[PDB]
RNA sequence: ACCGAUAGUGAACCAGUACCGUGAGGGAAAGGUGAAAAGCACCCCGGAAGGGGAGUGAAAUAGAACCUGAAACCGUGUGCUUACAAGUAGUCAGAGCCCGUUAAUGGGUGAUGGCGUGCCUUUUGUAGAAUGAACCGGCGAGUUACGAUUUGAUGCAAGGUU
RNA sequence: UAACUUGGGAGUCAGAACAUGGGUGAUAAGGUCCGUGUUCGAAAGGGAAACAGCCCAGACCACCAGCUAAGGUCCCAAAAU
RNA sequence: GACAAUGGUAGGAGAGCGUUCUAAGGGCGUUGAAGCAUGAUCGUAAGGACAUGUGGAGCGCUUAGAAGUGAGAAUGCCGGUG
C-alpha cells in the first residue's frame, strides 16, 4: 500500500524543481527530510511540505510507522502558464511567461 | 549571430548531461541526533563542539 | 536420399517429410500429386546424371493452396506530378514429400 | 448544405504515421516529414527486389569457384563442361549439392573433365 | 529458399606460414588479401567473417621489378599547412620491412568496420623466425 | 417503385470539377497550361 | 434537401463594447457540471493555497480552470541495443536475445555486409550555395443567373411548341 | 498497317548537347546562326571512377531461375595470374 | 482458350472511392449510439469491416437526387506548444 500526496500550481518553473526532486528520488524518509533542509536551491521549502505531508497520509488513514519508508514516485509535471508582457527598444514589445508546476510524491513500504 | 538549424530533442538531452546539483555531504552530529552540515553549526540546537 | 525435382521454372532440394512451396498448381487440396521431371539422385544412395534420370518420379500430398504475404508496389518521378500505388499477392502450393 | 472536413482528415493522416515506426527522431512523429520517408521507402524497395536476384548469384558463383579450385579446374572451365555434359543444374544446386556433400561433386567434377 | 549462411558458432579457423622469400611485393600481397578474406572457403558468408590468420616471415626479402628502389614515393601528410613529407621505397625497406609488406596488402582490403577486422590478422616480422609457436601453424604455397 | 429508380442508359454523366488533385488529370494548372494571358483569370481574348 | 460557436449578423457570452486614435474613424475576444445543488458535515498535514480519507450521486478520472478530451510538446518507469566510429539516416540480406496474435511462410529489438546526394515551384538543365515552409490542429481557390453552338437521352413527326 | 474528310476539346511560339555539311569569329569559346540525323526535354536499368544530352537498351506485377548486349576477367569487385 | 499490346510532362477520353444533406423501403441502439484509442485483418487503388477498452444518445445499410464535396506548400489568416 501507498500514499500519495500532491501540491497543483505551485509558482516555480518545473525544470527548476526537477533538479531537486533528483537527489530525493530513491532515498529513505528521514534522508529526505534531511537533504531538503540543507540544500540551497529555492523549491526546498516547497518540496519539503508535500513530503511532509505524504507521511501524515502514510500513518493517519493506512497504519504504517514511518521509519521503514521509501520515496518511490517523485514527479513534477506541468502547468498553466501566465502571459506577460516587457517593452524594448525602438517601440517593440516581447512576451514573458510565468510558468507553473504540479509536485507529486509517493512514498511506500516496498509490500 | 542567429541558429541556422533547430535543435532536436536528442542534442538537446546530451547538452544537460552535467547539469545537476551534487548532494550537499552531511554528517549526523553527536549531540542532536540530526543531519547537520560540516563544519558549521546544528540549526536545530547549537552545539559546535570543536 | 535427396533429389532436385524442377516444378515451376525452378529446381528444389527435397528429402522426406520436408515441407516445400511451390507455384499455384491446379491438383485440389488433399489430393496427391506427382514431379515427372527429377535431375538428381544421390547422397546416401547412388549419384546419377543429367538431363534427366529414367524413371524415377517424385511423390506428394497437397496441404493448402493459399496467397503469399501483401507487398505494395509504390513508385514516383519527383519534380514532376507522376505516382503509382499497386498491389499483389501471389498465391502458392504446400505439399509434402513422402517417397523419392 | 455546408459540408465540413471532419474525421476524414484525421482517419488518413494516422494511415501514414502508422507505416513509420521504428524511424529515428521526428521521422515517425510528424506527419510532413514521415510521408516523405513512407514515400522513399517504397522506391528503394521496388529497386530492392531487382537487385535480390542479382546479389545471391554472385553469392553462388563464389561458392561453386572455390569448391572447384580444390580439384585445379576453374569455375569458368568447369561450367563449360557441364553444359557439354548436358547436366543442366542451375548455379544455386550446385553450391547446396557441394556444401552438403563432398562426394556428390566430385561425380560432377570428374564427368566434366571427362567431357573436356 | 534454400540457401546456407554461416555463424560464429559454426567458423573455425586455420593458421598460415608465408614465406616472402624472392616473391614480387605486388604478386605476394594479392594472394594474401584473398586467404584472409576466406575466398578460399565454400562457405563464404559476406556478412561474417572466415579467413584464416597468416604470418610473414623474411620480409626484408621482398623484390621489386625495375627502376623502383629509387623511383617509387611513398607519400604523407600531417594535417598541418605544407607539411607533406615522402620516404623513397628503398629507404623504407633498409629501415621498416614490416610497414612496407603491411600497406600494400591493406590497400586491397575493403575500408569498412569489417575490413579493418580482417586487417588485425596479418602479422610481419623481418626475422627467420616467428614468436606463434603457440598455435600449429601449418605452411602455405603461393601458386 | 420510388426506391429502386434507375433513369434512360446512356443519359446522366457526372459534371467534372477540376483543381482537387493529381490522380484526375486536372490537378495542379487544371488545364490551362503554364503563364500567359489564357491563364491568368479574367480571361484571354474577345470574341473578335 | 439554410448555419450549428474559426460557422451564422461585427455581436447566441451586459458588443458597436475592452481597447487604439487630437479628431473624423476603426473593433475584438468569451457558449455546455447534474434528472435534481443533492455545490463535499466531520477527521488529519499546512500560515494558507492545495491535498489524503469519510460522505452526496447512476458516475467526482462529473468538484464551478466543471460533457467528450485528438496532435504538437513536457515527464516517470521499463524489454532488446550503443563509448575505434565518416552517417538524406532508409531498404534488401542476417545471427543473437526477449514476447505469444483479428493464428499465418507470427510480433519486438538489430552485431555485420550490399545499394543509396529530401519535398514543392520555376527552368535548356536544380543534391543544389535558386524560391517557399519552426512544428501541430482548424479555416482557405472554375461557381451561379441569363443567351449561343455541338454531343447523349426521351416525346411527336411535314410538322413541332407555347 | 496505315491514310484522307467533316465536326468537339486542346497544349506549344525561352529549347540543349553530340556527330556530319556551311556562314560569322581568330581553320578561338560548354560562343552563335542556318541545313540533316539521334538522344534529353517527357526515360528508369547496365558501362564511361563520380557525370540530363556520350556507347548498349525502352520498366504491366511477383521469383535466393536460365541465355545474351555495351563493357570486361591480379586484389578492392562477379568471370582467364 | 489462342495471339498481340500495357515508360511517360503539357494536354484529350473512360471507369470508380469517400464526405454533408433529402426521398422511399428496410433495420440496429442504455443487454451501451456517434466519436476517441490500440491491434499481427480484407480489397488492383482511393478505401471497408470485426474484437477490446474509454464514453453516454443517437446512427448506419439498399436505390435514386442535390452540392459551401476532399489541403503539405500562397514570406496564407487565427489558436496552441517548442
Amino acid at each position: 500500500m501507498e500514499a500519495k500526496a500532491v501540491a497543483r500550481t505551485i509558482r516555480i518553473a518545473p525544470r527548476k524543481v526537477r533538479l531537486v526532486l533528483d537527489l530525493i528520488r530513491g532515498k529513505n524518509a528521514a534522508e529526505a527530510i534531511a537533504i531538503l533542509k540543507l540544500t540551497n536551491k529555492a523549491s526546498s521549502p516547497v518540496i519539503e511540505k508535500v513530503l511532509m505531508s505524504a507521511l501524515a497520509n502514510a500513518e493517519h488513514n493506512y497504519d504504517m510507522n514511518t521509519d521503514e519508508l521509501v520515496v518511490k514516485e517523485a514527479y513534477a509535471n506541468e502547468g498553466p502558464t501566465l502571459k506577460r508582457f516587457r517593452p524594448r527598444a525602438q517601440g517593440r514589445a516581447s512576451a514573458i511567461n510565468k510558468r507553473t508546476s504540479h509536485i507529486t510524491i509517493v512514498v511506500s513500504d516496498a509490500k | 549571430a542567429v541558429p541556422k538549424r533547430r535543435t532536436s530533442k536528442t542534442r538537446k538531452n546530451k547538452r544537460r548531461t552535467h547539469f545537476k546539483i551534487s548532494v550537499p555531504g552531511m554528517t549526523e552530529c553527536p549531540n542532536c541526533g540530526e543531519y547537520k552540515l560540516s563544519h558549521r553549526v546544528c540549526k536545530n540546537c547549537g552545539s559546535y563542539n570543536g | 536420399m535427396f533429389a532436385i525435382i524442377e516444378t515451376g521454372g525452378k529446381q528444389i532440394k527435397v528429402e522426406e517429410g520436408q515441407e516445400i512451396f511451390v507455384e499455384k498448381l491446379d491438383v485440389n487440396e488433399g489430393d496427391t500429386f506427382t514431379f515427372d521431371k527429377v535431375l538428381f539422385v544421390g547422397g546416401d544412395s547412388v549419384k546419377v546424371g543429367a538431363p534427366t534420370v529414367e524413371g524415377a518420379t517424385v511423390t506428394a500430398t497437397v496441404n493448402k493452396q493459399g496467397r503469399g504475404k501483401k507487398i505494395t508496389v509504390f513508385t514516383y518521378k519527383r519534380r514532376k506530378n507522376s505516382k503509382r500505388k499497386k498491389g499483389h499477392r501471389q498465391p502458392y502450393t504446400k505439399l509434402t514429400i513422402d517417397k523419392i | 448544405p455546408r459540408v465540413k472536413g471532419g474525421t476524414v482528415t484525421r482517419a488518413r493522416r494516422k494511415k501514414t504515421i502508422k507505416l513509420a515506426k521504428g524511424y529515428f527522431g521526428s521521422k515517425h512523429t510528424l506527419y510532413k516529414v514521415a510521408k516523405q520517408q513512407v514515400m522513399k521507402s517504397g522506391q528503394y524497395a521496388f529497386r530492392d527486389r531487382r537487385q535480390r536476384k542479382r546479389d545471391f548469384r554472385k553469392l553462388w558463383i563464389t561458392r561453386i569457384n572455390a569448391a572447384a579450385r580444390q580439384h585445379e579446374m576453374s569455375y569458368s572451365r568447369l561450367m563449360n563442361g557441364l553444359k557439354k555434359a548436358g547436366i543442366d543444374i542451375n548455379r544455386k544446386m550446385l553450391s547446396e549439392i557441394a556444401i552438403s556433400d563432398e562426394k556428390a561433386f566430385a561425380q560432377l567434377v570428374t564427368k566434366a573433365k571427362d567431357a573436356l | 529458399r534454400q540457401t546456407f549462411m554461416a555463424n560464429e558458432s559454426n567458423i573455425e579457423r586455420k593458421w598460415y606460414v608465408i614465406d616472402a622469400e624472392g616473391q614480387t611485393l605486388g604478386r605476394l600481397s594479392s594472394e594474401v588479401a584473398s586467404i584472409l578474406r576466406g575466398k578460399n572457403k565454400v562457405t563464404y558468408t559476406p556478412h561474417v567473417d572466415t579467413g584464416d590468420y597468416v604470418i610473414v616471415i623474411n620480409a626484408s626479402k621482398i623484390e621489386f621489378t625495375g627502376n623502383k628502389e629509387t623511383d617509387k614515393v611513398y607519400y604523407r601528410h600531417s594535417n598541418h599547412p605544407g607539411g607533406i613529407k615522402s620516404i623513397t621505397a628503398g629507404e623504407l625497406r633498409r629501415t621498416n620491412p614490416e610497414r612496407l609488406i603491411e600497406n600494400s596488402i591493406k590497400g586491397m582490403l575493403p575500408s569498412t568496420r569489417l575490413g579493418e577486422k580482417q586487417g588485425k590478422k596479418l602479422f610481419v616480422y623481418g626475422g627467420a623466425e616467428h614468436p606463434h609457436a603457440a598455435q600449429q601453424p601449418e605452411n602455405y604455397e603461393l601458386r | 417503385k420510388l426506391h429502386e429508380l434507375k433513369p434512360a442508359e446512356g443519359s446522366r454523366k457526372e459534371r467534372n470539377r477540376v483543381g482537387r488533385g493529381v490522380a484526375t488529370g486536372n490537378g495542379k494548372t487544371s488545364g490551362r497550361g503554364h503563364k500567359g494571358q489564357k491563364a491568368r483569370s479574367g480571361g484571354g481574348v474577345r470574341p473578335g
